[PDB]
C-alpha cells in the first residue's frame, strides 16, 4: 500500500526541497537554506547533509512530518531518491547520508517500547564504551558461476546475503555467486555503548545500557565519556539496536534580565544553593562558586591550565555536610556521586573487548562528568592507588590510561567535592591540618578551598537548628523554601557559564598584596593563588559583572581569610 | 478463561455502548482488544510447593528481583516481499511457527520466484527474562533462597526492575518458569479489631508488650522496649522529587557477655519476614550485556531488620558500607564497569 505512497511522499519531499530557496537578507522573511547547502558541498562532495525536523514540521500542517515519522524506514529510499534527483538536476563514486535533528521531545532509554520500531527517536545519555571503526559492506559486486557478469547487490543491514536469480538468461542457477570488492561502496561502521544518565535513574533501579550503531560521517565525532544525544532509527539486530545519524556534545529572558538588574542576588544565592542546611554560609559560598569556573583557556605558550575549583569539606561526625552531597547530585545534571570507601575506577578503568582483545577506557567516577562536579564521600578511607590516580588526573587537566601496549590520555574536566573526616573523628584545635587530615602533601595540594566545621554547645543557634530539624519533619514544609526556585537558577547558571570575564590592573595590584598577606600567615604556593584567581571569575560570573573590580575580590580574600 | 474473557468483556462493553446515546466510539472498539489481570489469589510456599500437578495454574511469588535482561523483540508479524516484483505479504504467529510462502501468487507477478523476509517493518512482541529472588511468608528448615527466571511480555516490559519488593502472579509453566499475568509494584476481622482496640486502651500495654515479646528471658525494659519500637518502625515520609526520610533506628548492644544477646539475634530473625544473619554488589553481566545486581544480607532486607553479631571483630574495609547505611540508607559503588548509587 506504500508502493504508490512512496512516490507521492518522494514528490512531497522533493517539492519541500525544491520550493525553498534563500531569501534571508536583512533578517526579513524566512525560507530554508538547503539549496545553498548543496551548492556549498558541491566542491567537497561529502553528501552528509543536515535537515532540521522543526523546519520540516511546518509543511502540510505537520501531517507530512507525522506520516514520515512513523514510516521512516519504509520511506527512506524514496527520500534518498528524491534527494538524488534534485542534486542530479541542480548539479552534475556516489554515497548519500540524510540526517535529521532537533526533535521537540527528548526520550529516555527506559521509555522505549515496541510501538516505535522503525520510527525515528531522540536518545540522550552517556557513552560508556566505544568500538573502533570498521568498513560496512553496504553494497557488493557479485559475479555469477558461468556468466562472469557483475551484479550490484544491496545488503539490508542484517547479515551476509546472496542473490537468487541471474539477471542475464544465459543461466538460471542458484549456486554460489562469488563476492567482489572493487565495485562495492564501503562505509565506516562503528558500534558504541550508550547508557542511562545519572539524574534520571529510578529509585533502586539499574542504569540499563544499550548498543547503538552508526554509519556515514557521524563516526569519529562522539568522544568517549561525554553526555550525548543521538537521532536515528530503531533497527533490530539478530536484539533491539539503534542507528544514529546526528551527533552533538550536549552538557525566560524576561526573568533573566530581571534577575541581572538588581543588587541583592548574590545574598539570596548563597542561602538558596542549599536551603535544607542551617548555617554554614562559607561552605555554601564555595559550593556555589564551585559549579562555575573560569579563565582556564590557553596559556600564552600552548598548554591548558587548571581552571577549575576544588572543594573539600572536613569536620566532626554527625553534621549536615553530607546533605550538600545529597543536594548537588539531586540538582546538578553533570554530577556523579561515589561512596569513596568502596572505590583505577575513579581515574577511568580499563576493560577488554574480545573482537580484537582490545581495551576501552571506562570513565567511572573521574571522567563521567563534563564541566561538572564529581563528589567523593569518605575521601580518607580510599587506597593509595586511586588517590595517586586522582593526583595524576589533577596536576594536568587530563587522564592517562596505559594498557596492552597503548597509551591514551584525554581531557577530563571535573571539580572534586571531597568529603573527609579525621583519624579520630573529633577535630582538635591543637595542631595543623596535615597531621589531622592524614594524607600526603601532593594529594593535599591542588585544592582551592578547605571547609572546617567544628561544633559545640551554643544554645541560641542550637535551639533554632533543632526547631528547624523538627519543623522540616512534616509533609513539604514552607520553612525550607528559598527566596526563588531552581527554575531560573539553572538557566542563570548556564547564562553565567557562557559569559567569559577578565581581570584588570587594579585587581592584579591588589592580588599581589593579597598573595603576600596569605603568605605572611605561613603550605601556600602558586596553587592557592591560582585557586583564588579561578574563584574571582566565578564570583564575577555569579554577580554577572564583566570587568572585575577589586571590591568583589575582597570578599574572596575575606573567604580565604575565613578558612 | 482469559481468551474467552477477552470476548465477553468486549461483548458487555458494546452492550453498555448500545444502552446509551454516544458519539463515534464504535469505530475503534470494534478492533480493539482488552485483557484481564487477576492477582487477588492466596499465598503459596514459593517454588517448593510447586509440584507437577500444579503446571498451567495461577501462582503468586513475593520477593525481590535482581536482574533485568534487556527487552528482546519477538516477531508477532512479519513482512514478505517478492524481490523481483514487489508485492507485500504480512504473516502472523501461531503457536510458534511462521509459514514462509514459497512463490508469488498475484496477477502482476504470476511467475514462480523466491520471496524475501523483511523484519524492520514488522511489529514485534517484546519479551524479557527477569531473575527473581524468592522469599515466602514461611520457609521450611533447611531451605535456601531460590532464583527463579520469570519472563515478561509486551506492555509490561521496563515496569519491573531490580531493587524493589515485588509481588508477582502468573501461570506456572514447564526447566520451569512462570508466565506473569500481573505485577504489584505497590503495597483481620472486626472482632479482632475490637479486641485490638480494647487491649490498646489499657495503661500497662507499654510494658505488657515488652513482657510478651520474650517471656523466656528476663526483664530488659530498655532493650526490649527499643527492639519493640524498632520493629514498630516509625514514620517514613518523603517529598515529591528530591527528598526522603525514614523512621528508623540502628541499634548496638555492648557490655557483659553470656546473657540473652544471641537469643534476641535469633528471635528477631524468627519475627521479621526479611533479614540475614551476618552488602550486595552490582555486576555487568556479559551474557545479556546489562548491569544486574547480585546479593543477600542487607540488600535483601530492604525491608525489615538485619542482624550482625561480633561488630568489634569485623574488619575496617567493610565498615565503610555501614557508614553510609547508618543514616543515608544507600549503596554507592564506584568500581570497574559500574558507578551506581542505589536504595538500601
Amino acid at each position: 500500500v506504500d508502493d504508490v505512497t512512496g512516490e507521492k511522499v518522494r514528490e512531497a519531499f522533493e517539492q519541500f526541497l525544491e520550493d525553498f530557496s534563500v531569501q534571508s537578507t536583512d533578517t526579513g522573511e524566512v525560507e530554508k537554506v538547503y539549496r545553498a547547502q548543496i551548492e556549498f558541498m558541491k566542491i567537497y562532495d561529502l553528501n552528509t547533509i543536515y535537515i532540521d525536523y522543526q523546519h520540516l514540521s511546518m509543511r502540510e500542517n505537520g501531517a507530512l512530518a507525522m506520516a514520515i515519522s512513523e514510516q521512516y524506514y519504509r520511506f527512506l529510499p524514496f527520500l534518498q531518491k528524491g534527494l538524488r534527483r534534485v542534486v542530479r538536476k541542480y548539479a552534475p563514486e556516489r554515497v548519500f547520508q540524510i540526517s535529521f535533528f532537533n526533535l521537540p521531545t527528548v526520550h529516555r532509554i527506559r521509555d522505549i517500547r515496541s510501538e516505535k520500531i522503525g520510527s525515528l527517536l531522540s536518545i540522550s545519555g552517556t557513552v560508556t564504551r566505544t568500538s573502533e571503526v570498521r568498513p560496512e559492506l553496504y553494497k557488493a559486486s557479485f559475479t555469477c558461476d558461468m556468466c562472469r557478469a557483475i551484479v550490484d547487490n544491496v545488503e539490508q543491514s542484517f547479515k551476509y546475503t546472496e542473490p537468487t536469480f541471474c539477471p542475464n538468461p544465459s543461466c538460471e542457477n542458484r549456486a554460489f555467486w562469488t563476492l567482489n570488492v572493487t565495485r562495492s561502496r564501503f562505509l565506516d561502521w562503528q558500534k558504541v555503548r550508550i547508557q542511562e544518565n545519572a539524574n534520571e535513574i529510578p529509585t533502586g533501579s539499574m542504569p540499563r545500557t544499550l548498543d547503538v550503531i552508526l554509519r556515514g560521517d557521524s563516526v569519529e565525532r562522539a568522544k568517549p565519556g561525554d553526555r550525548c544525544k543521538f537521532t536515528g532509527v530503531e533497527i533490530v539486530v539478530p536484539k533491539i539496536s539503534f542507528l544514529a545519524c546526528h551527533v552533538i556534545s550536549i552538557g525566560e529572558i524576561n526573568e533573566l534580565k530581571e534577575m541581572v538588574k538588581d543588587e541583592h542576588i548574590y545574598d539570596k544565592l548563597v542561602r538558596s544553593i542549599a536551603p535544607a542546611v542551617f548555617g554554614h554560609e562559607a561552605v555554601k559560598k564555595g559550593i556555589l562558586l564551585q559549579m562555575l569556573g573560569g579563565v582556564h583557556k590557553s596559556t600564552v605558550e600552548g598548554i591548558k591550565l587548571r581552571g577549575d575549583i576544588n572543594i573539600c569539606v572536613v569536620g566532626d561526625p554527625s553534621t549536615s555536610k553530607s546533605q550538600f552531597l545529597k543536594y548537588v547530585v539531586g540538582f546538578a545534571p553533570r554530577s556523579v556521586y561515589t561512596s569513596g570507601k568502596a572505590s583505577a575506577g575513579l581515574t577511568a578503568a580499563v576493560v577488554r573487548d574480545e573482537e580484537g582483545g582490545d581495551y576501552t577506557i571506562e570513565a567511572g567516577a573521574l571522567m563521567l562528568a563534563d564541566n561538572g562536579i564529581c563528589c567523593i564521600d569518605e575521601f580518607d578511607k580510599m587506597d593509595i592507588s586511586d588517590q595517586v590516580a586522582i593526583h595524576e588526573a589533577m596536576e594536568q587537566q587530563t587522564i592517562s590510561i596505559a594498557k596492552a601496549g597503548i597509551h591514551a590520555t584525554l581531557n577530563a574536566r571535573t571539580s572534586i567535592l571531597a568529603a573527609a573526616n579525621p583519624v579520630g573523628g573529633r577535630y582538635n584545635r591543637k595542631l595543623s591540618l596535615r597531621g589531622n587530615l592524614n594524607m600526603t602533601a601532593p594529594i593535599m595540594s591542588r585544592f582551592d578551598l578547605f571547609f572546617v566545621i567544628l561544633d559545640d554547645c551554643n544554645e541560641k543557634i542550637d535551639t533554632e537548628l533543632a526547631s528547624h530539624i523538627v519543623d522540616l519533619h512534616m509533609k513539604r514544609d514552607e520553612a525550607i523554601e528559598p527566596p526563588f526556585s531552581a527554575e531560573q537558577l539553572r538557566r542563570y547558571i548556564k547564562y553565567a557559564r557562557t559569559f567569559k570575564p577578565i581581570l584588570t590592573k587594579e585587581a592584579r595590584s591588589y592580588l599581589v598584596e593579597k598573595y603576600k598577606e596569605l603568605r605572611k600567615d605561613d603550605r601556600i604556593t602558586v596553587r592557592q593563588l591560582e585557586s583564588m584567581i579561578r574563584l574571582s571569575e566565578a564570583i564575577a560570573r555569579a554577580n554577572c559583572v564583566d570587568e572585575i573590580t577589586p571590591s568583589f575580590i575582597a570578599e574572596a580574600y575575606d573567604l580565604l581569610r575565613q578558612s | 478463561v482469559i481468551s474467552i474473557m477477552d470476548q465477553t468483556i468486549k461483548d458487555c462493553m458494546v452492550s453498555l455502548i448500545v444502552d446509551n446515546n454516544l458519539d463515534y466510539d464504535l469505530d475503534e472498539i470494534e478492533t480493539k482488544f482488552y485483557k484481564v489481570r487477576p492477582y487477588n489469589v492466596g499465598s503459596c510456599k514459593g517454588m517448593r510447593e510447586l509440584n507437577p500437578n500444579d503446571i498451567d495454574k495461577l501462582i503468586n511469588l513475593k520477593g525481590l528481583v535482581l536482574r533485568s535482561t534487556p527487552v528482546i523483540p519477538d516477531m508477532k508479524v512479519a513482512f514478505f516481499k517478492c524481490n523481483v516484483c514487489d508485492h507485500t505479504m504480512a504473516v502472523e504467529i501461531d503457536r510458534g511457527v511462521i509459514q514462509e510462502p514459497a512463490r508469488c501468487e498475484r496477477i502482476d507477478c504470476n511467475e514462480p520466484n523466491s520471496m524475501s523476509l523483511i523484519h524492520n517493518r514488522c511489529s514485534f512482541a517484546d519479551k524479557q527474562v527477569i531473575k527473581l529472588q524468592e522469599t515466602p511468608d514461611f520457609v521450611p528448615d533447611g531451605q535456601t533462597p531460590h532464583s527463579i527466571s520469570l519472563c515478561v511480555y509486551d506492555e509490561l516490559v521496563d515496569s519491573c526492575r531490580a531493587g524493589d519488593r515485588i509481588e508477582v502472579t502468573g501461570t506456572f509453566r514447564s526447566k520451569t518458569y512462570v508466565d506473569v499475568v500481573h505485577v504489584k509494584k505497590v503495597s483481620i476481622t472486626d472482632q479482632d479489631l475490637a479486641k485490638i482496640r480494647e487491649v490498646a486502651a489499657r495503661e500497662d500495654l507499654y510494658s505488657l508488650l515488652a513482657r510478651s515479646i520474650a517471656p523466656s528471658i528476663y526483664e530488659l525494659e530498655d532493650v526490649k522496649k527499643g527492639i519493640l519500637l524498632q520493629l514498630f518502625g516509625g514514620t517514613n515520609k518523603t517529598f515529591t522529587k528530591g527528598g526522603r526520610y525514614r523512621g528508623d533506628i540502628n541499634i548496638l548492644l555492648c557490655g557483659d557477655p553470656s546473657t540473652s544477646k544471641s537469643q534476641i539475634l535469633q528471635y528477631v530473625h524468627k519475627i521479621t519476614p526479611r533479614g540475614v544473619y551476618t552488602t550486595a554488589y552490582i555486576t555487568r553481566d556479559v551474557d545479556t550485556k546489562q548491569l544486574v545486581l547480585e546479593s543477600g544480607a542487607l540488600v535483601l532486607s530492604d525491608g525489615g531488620v538485619c542482624c550482625i553479631d561480633e561488630f568489634d571483630k569485623m574488619s575496617d574495609s567493610t565498615r565503610s558500607v555501614l557508614h553510609e547505611v547508618m543514616e543515608q540508607q544507600t549503596i554507592s559503588i564506584a568500581k570497574a564497569g559500574i558507578i551506581t548509587t542505589l536504595n538500601a
